[PDB]
């Protein structure tokens, strides 16, 4: 278990994916025309988990480009990073999906999707040991969220021994392209619990608001919400990529953070909490680290922590620090918050340390969270899909495309039985 | 899974040929039966006017055989 192969389907999911590989290129000393020009081991020795190296001497990321439109990947090629990945691996239609989930899964993306499966193939073979596969995308609209989902579906059909994590982004009012949102959102959910072994829920919501409430952006771009993104995926893979006293795979992640196989969407959180331009001077102490990392205003997915129980936590601090603070101040949060933290999994807290911090600070923390809070996000979703969905408002757009309204029953019924499934966990 | 994915595709297809279909059924029907109404009207106006030249025929006729 050494490679990675990365897929970033549809708008979002290229979008957020050519932000990632900036950020972690950047911080592995690797430059646009794929050259390392870094001064440390640490960035190196475990360059293979997301880097293919060709004879060059060049590195080149193991990253698959999809997308049923155009449009976004001419703009990922033409992008600060974009000469960087395999032209190979942009795999394109022309259509586009009309933000339709039926269309991305059914229709439109099935025409397509032969074709992702080869370059998938083609990555997979030339691995050493492939440990399985990581996806972004969006899940509101129609190529993220449809095509991503039959992806995943056709990649655990010819790989079901790897391991499948997402980057899932969630539709919201407040971040909105079209009112179908929910009805895309609520499909691909049904998708997601069954065929993922871990997602992060990336919330638009939370996005925004960390935005508008916490950076003081009174008006939001993508870009802005793409900044957090980036910077939180930088911090979950630090110890897929990097040398350390614990070392992870996705595996052992999965292994270690869900103790029951369809309860594995992760609350991802972050500190210090910055914006792109304006950034702070003064440095942060490991007890404010610990303390806003644990925030809900640092939170990822907009809900409330205290509405629930951590059933795991996985903690990554970066940058120099005293490791003995790290460990005082993460025992210390727990033993003043215990009622928070299921008492049937004992040491279900755990910390990493890298000594690599990222891009433009001294020292930051990463929070992933197995929390029954989660509830929430899915709990705003059905809420959205049954105000459109019981008076089958906007549903002709997917009949259209040869989907029975069952299918939409079916996907509800799944995701309801999710919610009170954390439910059942929160109590106990 | 596959199995779905297939009869999802296959009724689009169908749906859509099945509009195409009535769509272009409907309009056959409909422009035969105009042609027939319209020639049926027609036909009954030159009747009218054929026996307005049968009964001018029969007013020659009753001036005639007053000799
Ligand atoms: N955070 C974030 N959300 C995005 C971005 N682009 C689109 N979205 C969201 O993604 C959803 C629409 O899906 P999109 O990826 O545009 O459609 P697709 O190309 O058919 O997969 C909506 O919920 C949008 O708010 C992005 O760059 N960042
Ligand atoms: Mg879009």
């Amino acid at each position: 278990m050494r490679e990675i192969v990365h897929i970033q389907a549809g708008q979002c999911g290229n979008q957020i994916g050519a932000k990632f590989w900036e950020v972690i290129s950047d911080e592995h000393g690797i430059d646009p025309t794929g050259s390392y020009h870094g001064d440390s081991d640490l960035q190196l020795e475990r360059i293979n988990v997301y880097y293919n190296e060709a004879t060059g001497n060049k590195y080149v990321p193991r990253a698959i480009l999809v997308d049923l439109e155009p449009g976004t990947m001419d703009s990922v090629r033409s992008g600060p990073f974009g000469q960087i990945f395999r032209p190979d691996n942009f795999v394109f239609g022309q259509s586009g999906a009309g933000n339709n989930w039926a269309k991305g899964h059914y229709t439109e993306g099935a025409e397509l999707v032969d074709s992702v499966l080869d370059v998938v193939r083609k990555e997979s073979e030339s691995c050493d040991c492939l440990q399985g596969f990581q996806l972004t995308h969006s899940l509101g609209g129609g190529t993220g969220s449809g095509m991503g989902t039959l992806l995943i579906s056709k990649i655990r059909e010819e790989y079901p021994d790897r391991i499948m994590n997402t980057f899932s982004v969630m539709p919201s009012p407040k971040v909105s392209d079209t009112v179908v949102e929910p009805y895309n959102a609520t499909l691909s959910v049904h998708q997601l619990v069954e065929n993922t072994d871990e997602t992060y829920c990336i919330d638009n919501e939370a996005l925004y608001d960390i935005c508008f409430r916490t950076l003081k952006l009174t008006t939001p771009t993508y870009g802005d919400l793409n900044h957090l993104v980036s910077a939180t995926m930088s911090g979950v893979t630090t110890c897929l990529r990097f040398p350390g006293q614990l070392n992870a795979d996705l595996r052992k992640l999965a292994v270690n953070m869900v103790p029951f196989p369809r309860l594995h969407f992760f609350m991802p959180g972050f500190a210090p909490l910055t914006s792109r331009g304006s950034q702070q001077y003064r440095a942060l102490t490991v007890p404010e680290l610990t303390q806003q990392m644990f925030d809900s205003k640092n939170m990822m997915a907009a809900c409330d922590p205290r509405h629930g129980r951590y059933l795991t936590v996985a903690a990554i601090f970066r940058g120099r620090m005293s490791m003995k603070e790290v460990d005082e101040q993460m025992l210390n949060v727990q033993n003043k918050n215990s009622s928070y933290f299921v008492e049937w999994i004992p040491n279900n807290v755990k910390t990493a340390v890298c000594d690599i911090p990222p891009r433009g600070l001294k020292m930051s923390a990463t929070f992933i969270g197995n929390s029954t809070a989660i509830q929430e996000l899915f709990k705003r979703i059905s809420e959205q899909f049954t105000a459109m969905f019981r008076r089958k408002a906007f549903l002709h757009w997917y009949t259209g495309e040869g989907m029975d309204e069952m299918e939409f029953t079916e996907a509800e019924s799944n995701m309801n039985d999710l919610v009170s499934e954390y439910q059942q966990y929160q109590d106990a | 899974k596959r199995e779905h994915e297939r009869e999802v595709i296959q009724k689009a297809i169908e749906e859509n040929n099945n509009f195409i279909k009535m769509a272009k059924e409907k309009l056959a029907q409909k422009m035969e039966s105009n042609k027939e109404n319209r020639e049926a009207h027609l036909a009954a106006m030159l009747e009218r006017l054929q026996e307005k030249d049968k009964h001018a025929e029969e007013v020659r006729k009753n001036k005639e055989l007053k000799e």
